[PDB]
RNA sequence: GAGUGUUUAUAGCCCUUGUUGUAAUACGUCCACUGGGGACUGAGGACUGCGGCUUCGUGCCAAGGAUGCUGACAUAAUGGU
RNA sequence: UCUAGUGGGCCAUUUUUGGUAAGCAGAACUGGCGAUGCGGGAUGAACCGAACGUGAGGUUAAGGUGCCGGAAUGUACGCUCA
RNA sequence: GAGAAGCUCAGACGAGUAGGCAGGCGUGGAGGUUUGUGACGAAGCCUUGGGCGUGAGCCUGGGUCGAACAGCCUCUAGUG
RNA sequence: ACUAUGGUUGGAGACAACAUGGGAAUCCGGGGUGCUGUAGGCU
């Protein structure tokens, strides 16, 4: 008779190589985000750098 | 800084104990046997592995 | 052995049970009479049916009446079949009691004078149960929740009034007028 | 009995080259060497990628090192270019500046600009001569995952990686899986 | 270096390269050399032989 | 390092007396004296691994 | 006799409390959101739309966006040898900050609170929490407190 | 080996009662683990109280005060056997209420196959007056005049030729 | 010779307190205290170490792993088949 | 990163459902056998103990110690006649 | 020096079917090399002798026999 | 009460006891019968 479902041995092997987390990363993609809220922070990221780099320079 | 002391001692590699153990090893001390928490008793136990 | 398995609207196709009447003797007696209660308890878990129940208080009636009459025994039956045992027809097959350790299976409240014989009924009918019971001797007074000596205690002040078969017992709790009408007899100690 | 896991026990790593290059041998003796008897980092550098395989050991360009040693905030001015492996021409680069580079191999095209720009082009072995520890030295390496598996590992469902296909076309993979119109995208 | 354990507690050579202070360690040392009073107490005693 | 293990020895010595002598009071004045909880403990593995 | 349905098996799990039923208070939509937060989501079976899946209801995640009427939480779920990192767009209503976030902020807080102080008068701080430590030498008294003698009781039926 | 020790504990104090009771009780264990042990199981069903919540304060070994001394003691017990709990009264002639109570528990354990957790020793009495004992065969005992012969031993010889194979007469009594 | 009916007699026993007490003894625990009997092993191979002792010196020791002193056999013995 | 075998399982403890029941069928948890020899349970895939390189010595587990059979025809107190 | 592919010191560990990898053993033929073996006995075979290796296997005494055959580094396959 | 863990524990079993831990409900009794923010009025 087939349909032989049984979940015994899948725990086990589950853990062999354990239940492995992903990477944690700096920074996540903004293509999560409202796309509102990204369009934004593209300007403002974008203004930041500038003054940042003028700054640098001017110095 | 008994944590890095205790962590320097590699893990007792002890023998069979000398006059053997209890007649039921795995019930509990109180229950006469051999597993778990015996109090002062560690040290008579000690003294037949070491 | 599964789990409880009652009639329902999912189990509506069920026999009745064999036994109907659970209550004999003199039903409508009083407080002051019957003092003393015997107890037939199951001492392990078994299942009673309806036919071993129903064959029980049958035989119980029967020699109690004979031996001290009508008037001198209130015999009544605990154990009540409401779970469903199935079977395959030659499917629901009968109705059978789940009753744990210590439940009481039958309790008869007699006259102290009728001690002896109390015990003698309640002793015949292990013989038409399964499994193990024993015979014991109430501490309470009747069907009551208390001992004697208290029973005795709150009889004297004044505190219980008959209702029927059981009885009121007073509580500080509630309006006092209704309580101070009601208990005639009862003092109100101020403290 | 003991109750031991065990998952890193054996080193993953090359202890020696594959290759059986004679003189890669002899490159490798004299490294082992200078890591053993120095506390540089650079010589355990250098003699861990003489063991590595080819595809571990990507070229670099004259212009990568050209731009590398040259950003703005960079005080690579005059310091020595070491890279284990070969040092390839970049033609786009009309106008080669002069370049210290130490190398496994130089591409015939670019030994010859880099000397003809003033430049000096040296093997590991005398790399060790004139700056046994590595100091003042800018140690690079190729780009690993430019060659041409790497546009493919990874490939499945929205991974946007490339296909094994025979040919590039309409009719190669284009359909059924890959766009809207057919059935679902990817 | 090391060839071979050598128990301090049976080799005495070994046990003065561990412990210096095993010379002048002085077991045994007498401290009952008073009155030697007693300490039980008329509470206690009766707690003691209770039931 | 002698002079370490001298003021051990010397350490422990005065604590197991002190013990001695909070008990002797105890019992002199029918009163209890609850000692110290242990701070250590010593674990010896008594089942193999199966 | 295994349907799959969004809420199948969810019949105690998505109901209000007893007495609990009727108006939300107000309170659920004054609270203040920001990406980084740590958030409980628990579902309330009165507000059918932005519900979780109810795997997720009593899970704790972090917020990483944040909407005119919801959150994104992000939840990491074990679904073979590994945790997937799961973006789950909850309505307000089905969540609340987690209550050990400020635990932890005050925490920290104190932290630094005692780490200046003890800067300044020149000792030593001990920030670190520890386990219960095994209890000390004490000397109970017995005046007016003499022991009672205790036996075992003889058995008697109470019936 | 059986002992005998006094042991003395409380509830751990809390705000509530910061006072609370000290309660004893005499019991007989093999060692003073046991004996704190036995200690929490009999305060575990009087008191609302568990090791977790409770210390003990004190524990004694307590010898016999006179171990020369021929006694009599009755022991109160309660024990459950394979249908229900019973309470019963045994008497033992002893020198020490250790001794009695080894006695008693080799005689449970003979007569009736109860095992050690399934007894609890109500009470241990020196019973000082002849009529205050309830079995014959014990009062027997305090007889001045009495007498018995020697009771049915395997004889004895020696303990070395008592290992020896063969003997070269048949034994006399 | 069998039964009474009084608290040391021509005996004895039980229960309390004083010293001669720092009584002994048992048990528990510890001694870097000490004395014997038996068995298995002898890995390593110039030196270097840590200790100890010293008449202070390329000295002595039981201190980074066995040497010493004898005897019998040697168509035996031990090994191998 | 590439690739193999596998995609018939089975036993026990404990929680269970179906069944009159089953050395039955189906699920949950862990340990196992499959792929696990060895000491023990006379015997035995799964029970107890314990998981294994070739050896010397010591000591044990589970289980034993009248003889077969290594090890007290040991000690203490009772019970029992079939 | 110690085939640096060498030398030296130390610690932990050792079940295995299906399956995976590594290092080896043996066979026919090819290139190279070994003042290689051989009618004063090659190869093959027998053996109640010896030696080596954990093992695959290898070396050797005695007997039989009569024309070829092997070691080392590589190549190769109708290779156990 | 129930329950995690344990035994070559008991018991034919049903179950039970014990051991190292966790720990209710219900009834009954005592006590209580709104607190509080913002802004402004009021013998
Ligand atoms: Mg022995
Ligand atoms: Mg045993
Ligand atoms: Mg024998
Ligand atoms: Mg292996
Ligand atoms: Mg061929
Ligand atoms: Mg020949
Ligand atoms: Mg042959
Ligand atoms: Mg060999
Ligand atoms: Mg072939
Ligand atoms: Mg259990
Ligand atoms: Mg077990």
């Amino acid at each position: 008779k087939s349909k032989n479902h049984t979940n015994h041995n899948q725990n086990k092997k589950a853990h062999r190589n354990g239940i492995k987390r992903p990477q944690k990363h700096r920074y996540d993609s903004l293509k999560y985000r409202d796309a509102k809220f990204r369009r934004n922070q593209k300007f403002a990221n974008r203004g930041t750098v500038e003054a940042i780099r003028q700054a640098k320079a001017s110095a | 800084n008994f944590k890095q002391a205790a962590n320097f001692i590699w893990p007792f590699q002890l023998s069979s104990p000398l006059g053997g153990w209890r007649d039921r090893k795995f019930k509990h001390f109180i229950e006469g046997g051999d597993a778990g928490k015996r109090d002062e008793h560690i040290n008579s136990l000690v003294r037949k592995m070491l | 052995k599964n789990k409880p398995y009652p009639k329902s609207r999912y189990n509506r196709a069920v026999p009745d049970s064999k036994i109907r009447i659970f209550d004999l003797g003199r039903k409508r007696a009083g407080v002051d009479e019957f003092p003393l209660c015997i107890h037939l308890v199951s001492n392990e878990y078994e299942q009673i049916t309806s036919e071993a129940l129903e064959a029980a208080r049958i035989c119980a009636n029967k020699y109690l009446v004979k031996i001290g009459g009508k008037d001198s025994f209130h015999l009544r039956v605990r154990a009540h079949p409401f779970h469903v045992v199935r079977i395959n027809k030659m499917k629901p097959n009968g109705l059978v009691a789940r009753v744990n350790i210590g439940q009481i299976l039958m309790s008869v409240r007699t006259k102290d004078s009728s001690r002896a014989t109390a015990i003698e009924a309640l002793r015949r009918c292990q013989y038409k149960f399964p499994g193990q019971q024993r015979i014991i001797v109430s501490k309470k007074w009747g069907f009551s929740q208390y001992a004697r000596d208290e029973y005795i205690e709150k009889r004297s002040r004044g505190e219980i009034i008959p209702d029927g078969c059981y009885a009121k017992f007073l509580n500080k709790r509630g309006s006092l007028q209704e309580k101070l009408d009601l208990f005639p007899e009862a003092s109100f100690n101020l403290a | 009995g003991i109750d031991i896991e065990r998952h890193h026990v054996r080193k993953s790593q090359r202890s020696k080259p594959a290759s059986e290059n004679v003189y890669l041998k002899l490159l490798v003796k004299l490294y082992r060497f200078l890591a053993r008897r120095t506390d540089s980092r650079f010589n355990k550098a250098i003699l861990k990628r003489l063991f590595q395989s080819k595809t571990n050991r990507p070229p670099i360009s004259i212009s990568k090192i050209a731009a590398l040693t040259s950003r703005k905030s960079a005080s690579l001015e005059g310091k020595t270019t070491v890279i284990v492996g070969t040092v390839t021409d970049d033609e786009r680069l009309l106008t080669v500046p002069k370049l210290s580079v130490a190398a496994l191999r130089f591409t015939k095209s670019a030994r010859a600009r880099i000397l003809k720009a003033g430049g000096e082009v040296l093997t590991l072995d005398q790399l060790a001569l004139r700056a046994p520890t590595g100091s003042n030295t800018v140690l690079l390496r190729g780009k690993k995952h430019a060659r041409e598996a790497y546009r493919h590992f990874g490939f499945g469902p929205h991974k946007h990686k490339a296909p094994y296909v025979r040919s590039e076309g309409r009719k190669f993979e284009r359909a059924r899986g890959r766009r809207k119109s057919r059935a679902f995208k990817v | 270096a090391h060839v071979q354990k050598k128990n301090p507690l049976k080799n005495k050579a070994v046990l003065a390269r561990l412990n210096p202070y095993a010379k002048a360690y002085k077991a045994n040392v007498k401290l009952n050399t008073g009155k030697t009073p007693k300490a039980a107490g008329e509470k206690f005693l009766t707690v003691l032989h209770e039931n | 390092i002698a002079k370490r293990a001298e003021s051990y020895d010397a350490e422990y010595r005065k604590a197991e007396r002190e013990q001695i002598e909070l008990g002797r009071k105890a019992r002199a004045e029918g009163n209890y004296y609850v000692p110290d909880e242990t701070k250590l403990v010593f674990v010896i593995r008594i089942r193999g691994i199966n | 006799p295994h349907s799959y349905g969004i809420r199948a098996r969810t019949r105690y799990t998505f109901q209000r409390g007893f007495r609990e039923h009727g108006q939300i208070r107000l309170s659920t939509y004054l609270k203040t959101y920001k990406v980084g937060d740590i958030v409980d989501i628990k579902v309330n079976g009165a507000v059918q739309k932005g519900m979780p899946h109810k795997y997720y209801h009593g899970k704790t995640g972090v917020v990483y966006n944040v909407t005119q009427s919801s959150v994104g939480v992000l939840i990491y779920k074990v679904v073979g040898n590994r945790y997937m990192e799961k973006r789950v767009n909850v309505r307000i209503e089905h969540v609340k900050h987690s209550k050990c976030r400020q635990d932890f902020l005050d925490r920290v807080k104190a932290n630094e609170a005692k780490r200046k102080e003890a800067k300044a008068q020149g000792k030593t701080v001990q920030l670190r929490r520890q386990p219960a430590p095994p209890a000390t030498a004490h000397f109970v008294s017995t005046e007016n407190n003499e022991p009672v003698t205790l036996h075992p009781v003889a058995y008697d039926t109470t019936i | 080996a059986l002992k005998e020790y006094q042991v003395v504990g409380r509830k751990v104090p809390t705000e509530h009662e910061p006072v609370p009771k000290l309660f004893r009780m005499r019991l007989f264990a093999p060692n003073e683990s046991v004996a704190k042990s036995r200690y929490w199981y009999f305060l575990k069903m009087i008191n609302k109280v568990k090791k977790a919540t409770g210390e003990i304060v004190a524990i004694n070994e307590i010898s016999e005060p006179k171990p020369l001394k021929a006694k009599v003691f009755g022991i109160w017990i309660r024990y459950d056997s394979r249908s229900g709990t019973h309470n019963m009264y045994k008497e033992f002639r002893d020198t020490t209420r250790v001794g009695a109570v080894e006695a008693m528990y080799a005689d449970m354990a003979a007569r009736h196959r109860a095992r050690f957790r399934s007894i609890r020793i109500l009470k241990v009495v020196e019973v000082e007056k002849k009529e205050d004992v309830r079995r014959n065969y014990v009062k027997q005992l305090l007889n001045p005049h009495l007498k018995f012969p020697l009771p049915h031993r395997r004889t004895g010889v020696v303990g070395l030729a008592g290992k020896k194979v063969f003997a070269p007469h048949r034994p006399s009594t």
